[PDB]
């Protein structure tokens, strides 16, 4: 992964810095490599970093020299699942395939499938992307979470 | 007929997971569940 | 007793025939996600979907 957006990577790297030493927490540099044009789960957000433990994740910060390995290991995702597979799979998931999924059931399979997101995570996902119906439209939902 | 509530049709009832939806690796696994028979999602 | 009624055999025989039958719209639900890709579930064409 090219060494020219190393500048952008250092930028956003220091963007979610807290120690303030050119060295950024691994969960923090992970949300960094997220908002660098990627969409990784906090799980892979951590694992891409040479697998830092939760201590290393938020205590041993990342020296930017090893953030160049991290930008490599995050640039594998760069985004998440296909939106046609999104729609067909959340249609077949939804018990009818109508076009939306219960905010109940969508927040469910967002906290009951894959990495169990914080319900604030599946909400800032779902809320802010809700249709006020309770069957939160995963189409609008997934897509504005995809762009945002 | 399918009446668990009526023992007049409970033996006639059909007790089973009714999901019939394209999601059953949310109540089960791809691993194939199963005389002396052991409902065994195929683990290895 | 199924074998004794041939019902184990009758089950094998449904198998010896067409044992199951995935309904068209059942197939559409089940297999929009499974390789339809231009055919969303609840699609229009019973056969062609």
């Amino acid at each position: 992964f090219s060494e020219e957006q190393t500048a952008e990577f250092k930028e956003a790297f220091q963007l979610f810095d807290r120690t303030g030493d050119g060295k950024i927490l691994y969960s923090q540099c992970g949300d960094v490599m997220r908002a660098l044009g990627q969409n990784p789960t906090n799980a892979e957000v951590m694992k891409v970093l040479g697998n830092p433990k939760s201590d290393e994740m938020n205590l041993k910060t990342l020296n930017f020299e090893q953030f160049l390995p991290m930008m490599q290991t995050i640039a594998k995702n760069k985004d998440q699942g296909c939106f046609e597979d999104y729609v067909e799979g959340l249609r077949v998931f939804d018990k009818e395939g109508n076009g939306t999924v219960m905010g109940a059931e969508i927040r469910h399979v967002l906290v009951t499938l894959g990495e169990k997101m914080t319900e604030e995570e599946v909400e800032q996902l779902v809320a802010g992307h809700e249709d006020s119906n309770g069957c939160i439209n995963y189409e609008e939902l997934v897509r504005m979470v995809l762009s945002g | 007929s399918q009446k668990p509530l009526s023992d007049d049709e409970k033996f006639l009832f059909v007790d089973k997971n009714f999901v019939n939806n394209p999601l059953a690796q949310a109540d089960w696994s791809a691993k194939k569940l199963v005389h002396g028979f052991e409902a065994a999602s195929i683990k290895e | 007793q199924l074998r004794c009624n041939g019902v184990l055999e009758g089950i094998r025989i449904c198998r010896q025939g067409f044992p199951n039958r995935i309904v068209f719209q059942e197939f559409r639900q089940r297999y929009e996600i499974l390789a339809a890709n231009a055919i969303p579930k609840g699609f229009m064409d019973g056969k062609q979907a």
